[PDB]
RNA sequence: GUUAAGUUAGAAAGGGCGCACGGUGGAUGCCUUGGCACUAGGAGCCGAAGAAGGACGGGACUAACACCGAUAUGCUUUGGG
RNA sequence: CCGAUAGUGAACCAGUACCGUGAGGGAAAGGUGAAAAGCACCCCGGAAGGGGAGUGAAACAGUUCCUGAAACCGUGUGCCUA
RNA sequence: GUAUGAGUAGCGAAAGAAGGGUGAGAAUCCCUUCCACCGAAUAUCUAAGGUUUCCUGAGGAAGGCUCGUCCGCUCAGGGUU
C-alpha cells in the first residue's frame, strides 16, 4: 500500500513555508491569527 | 458468544476450587540431611545413591 | 518411536549431532524426553565399533559427523570421531553386553521448566 | 516481650494472583520444612517469596532472640499495589489496555 | 455378646451471613499561590533614528525558566539604603 | 463571586505535550513538617524493599508526603451449608 | 477509578545442537565446532527520508509481546577534515 503522507523538504517550505505565507493578503492573515494564540511555531 | 451476565463473586470463587497446585514430593537426603526429590539426584551434596555423580 | 516437535528431516539432523555429542565428551547435558531417543542410537552405534569390520566402519560413518574430537601430537594428526569410537570406546565395552549409557535426573530449567538430566557414557 | 517478626516486600513487579497460588502452600508450615518446598516448586514467585521469608527469619533472631529451629509461619498475605498501564495495537486501527500488576508480599513467624 | 427392625448425631473439597484487621483508589473537610465582575484616578499607540514577534547566543559547572546582547547573568551618572 | 471536575483553555515551565500535509483542534497535573532536623549505625538482599536504632508533638507525616469515603482485592474467625 | 469474560485468546511466515566463560542469577549474553537458510538476494554501493540512532565505559526501574549479565533503551564522555 502507498499511503497518502510521501515526504519531502523542498516540497513541504515552498507550500506551508514562512515566505509563502508573507506573500500573500490571506496568508499573512494566518501568521496574524497564529500570533494571537501565542503559537510556538508559526508555519 | 459473548457473556450475557456478569459473573457473581460466589460463581468466580466456585470455579478456583480446583485451581491450586500440589506440594512437590521432596524427601531427606541420608548423608547431606537435607530436602531433596525422590529418584533426583542432589543438587548440593551433588550425589545420588551415594556415588557423588 | 517418538517425534522431537520437528520434521522427519531435522529429527535425524538432532540425534546425528547429540549421538556424536556423547561419543566426544562422554557427558552431556539434555532433556528428559530428548536423551531418552539418543539412549538407543548411541548403543546401537557402539556395537557396530565391537565388530570391527570395514563394512561396519562405513555404516557408522554414515551417521557420526565429522569433527576432530583432540590433536595428537604424533607432526600433527588430528583424531576424529569415528577413530575415538572405533579405537577407544569400543575396546572398553568388551565384555558387557548391553546398557553403556546411564541417565540421571537433574531438575527443571528456569527458562521453560524443562527437566534436565545427565545421560553418561559408562 | 516479642513473639513474632514479619518482613514485606512492597511493590514488587509480579501480578497478584500468581503470588497468590504459591503462599497457599507454606502458611502453617515449619520455617525448614518451607523453604524447601519453595525451592522444589517451580514457579516464577518462588525465588520472591523465598527472599521475603529468610529475612523474616533473619531479624526474628537479630532484633528479638528467638530460635532458628523452633519457627513456623503463621501469617502470610499478598496484597496489591499500584498497577501500571500500558496497550497493546490490535487490528484495525485499534489499541487495547495491558494492565503490569505489581504485589506486596508479607511473611510472618512466630514460635511454637 | 450375635442377629433383625427402627431412630438420631457429625462432617466442609469449597461456599453464604456477621465481625476484626489490612491493601488499592481518591471522594469529602480545611487551605490558597490563581482566576471572575466592577469603582475611582491615569493613559489610549509603536515604526526607515528600523517596529510588534522571533532565531541564535552570554554563567566555573547550564538541559529549562527569568535577565541581557560580542561592552551579552551586565557598563556610566544622579539620588535612596 | 469561585475555591483545584469549581474559577480563564492554562493556580503547576499552557496554547505546552499530543493529533493533522495544512488551515486548525487541544489536554492531564496544587498540599511532608513549625523547622530537613529528609532515617549516623546494626541485620536479611545483587538491588529494590524491609526489621530495629535515632530526629520529630506525630514516621499508620519517609521526597503524590494534610484528611483518606465507595467500588475492587485479601487474611482470621462465631452461626449455617453436599 | 475498579471489576466479569480469565490465568482464557494471543505471544506477528523460518533449524538448531553441544562444550567452555562471565555472572547473585543463563534456552535467550560472549567464544568454539558441527548442522541448516538466501545467493538477479535475505549480497555490495548510492539517492530520498530520518536527525545522533554512530564509538567507548558504566546500568537493569520502565521499553523489548517471555528471560536477559544484552540492546536501535538509561547515564557520562567522544566522533562527521
Ligand atoms: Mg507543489
Ligand atoms: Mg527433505
Ligand atoms: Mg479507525
Ligand atoms: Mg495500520
Ligand atoms: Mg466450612
Ligand atoms: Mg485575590
Ligand atoms: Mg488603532
Ligand atoms: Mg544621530
Ligand atoms: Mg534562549
Ligand atoms: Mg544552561
Ligand atoms: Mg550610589
Ligand atoms: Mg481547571
Ligand atoms: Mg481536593
Ligand atoms: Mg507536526
Ligand atoms: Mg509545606
Ligand atoms: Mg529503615
Ligand atoms: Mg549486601
Ligand atoms: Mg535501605
Ligand atoms: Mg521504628
Ligand atoms: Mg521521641
Ligand atoms: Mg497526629
Ligand atoms: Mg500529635
Ligand atoms: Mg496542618
Ligand atoms: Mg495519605
Ligand atoms: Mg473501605
Ligand atoms: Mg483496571
Ligand atoms: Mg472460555
Ligand atoms: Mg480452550
Ligand atoms: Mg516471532
Ligand atoms: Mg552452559
Ligand atoms: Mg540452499
Ligand atoms: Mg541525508
Ligand atoms: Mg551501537
Ligand atoms: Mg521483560
Ligand atoms: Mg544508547
Ligand atoms: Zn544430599
Amino acid at each position: 500500500m502507498k499511503r497518502t503522507y510521501q515526504p519531502s523538504k523542498r516540497k513541504r517550505k515552498k507550500v506551508h513555508g514562512f515566505r509563502t505565507r508573507m506573500s500573500t493578503k490571506n496568508g499573512r492573515r494566518v501568521l496574524a491569527s497564529r500570533r494571537r494564540k501565542g503559537r510556538k511555531v508559526l508555519s | 458468544a459473548v457473556p450475557f451476565r456478569r459473573t457473581s463473586k460466589a460463581k468466580k470463587r466456585k470455579r478456583r476450587t480446583h485451581v491450586k497446585l500440589q506440594l512437590p514430593g521432596m524427601n531427606e537426603c541420608s548423608n547431606c540431611g537435607e530436602y531433596r526429590l525422590s529418584h533426583h539426584v542432589c543438587p548440593e551434596c551433588g550425589q545420588y545413591d551415594g556415588k557423588d555423580v | 518411536y517418538r517425534k522431537l516437535g520437528r520434521t522427519s528431516s531435522q529429527r535425524k539432523a538432532l540425534l546425528r549431532d547429540l549421538a556424536t555429542d556423547l561419543i566426544v565428551h562422554e557427558r552431556i547435558e539434555t532433556t528428559e524426553a530428548r536423551a531418552k531417543e539418543i539412549r538407543k542410537v548411541v548403543e546401537k552405534l557402539i556395537t557396530s565399533g565391537k565388530k570391527g569390520d570395514l563394512h561396519a566402519r562405513r555404516q557408522a560413518a554414515a551417521f557420526i559427523r565429522h569433527e576432530v574430537v583432540e590433536v595428537v601430537q604424533v607432526k600433527n594428526r588430528p583424531v576424529y570421531a569415528l577413530q575415538k569410537l572405533f579405537d577407544d570406546v569400543a575396546p572398553r565395552y568388551a565384555e558387557r553386553q548391553g546398557g553403556y549409557t546411564r541417565i540421571l535426573k537433574k531438575g527443571p530449567r528456569r527458562g521453560d521448566g524443562a527437566p534436565m538430566v545427565i545421560i553418561e557414557l559408562v | 516481650e516479642v513473639t513474632s517478626a514479619k518482613a514485606v516486600a512492597k511493590t514488587v513487579r509480579i501480578a497478584p494472583r500468581k503470588a497468590r497460588i504459591v503462599i497457599d502452600l507454606i502458611r502453617g508450615k515449619q520455617v525448614g520444612e518451607a523453604i524447601a518446598i519453595l525451592k522444589y516448586t517451580p514457579r516464577s514467585a518462588s525465588p520472591i517469596i523465598e527472599k521475603v521469608l529468610k529475612s523474616a527469619i533473619a531479624n526474628a533472631e537479630h532484633n528479638y532472640d528467638l530460635d532458628i529451629n523452633n519457627l513456623v509461619v503463621e501469617e502470610a498475605f499478598v496484597d496489591e499495589g499500584p498497577t501500571l498501564k500500558r496497550f497493546r495495537p490490535r487490528a484495525q486501527g485499534r489499541a487495547s489496555a495491558i494492565n503490569k500488576r505489581t504485589s506486596h508480599i508479607t511473611v510472618v513467624v512466630s514460635e511454637v
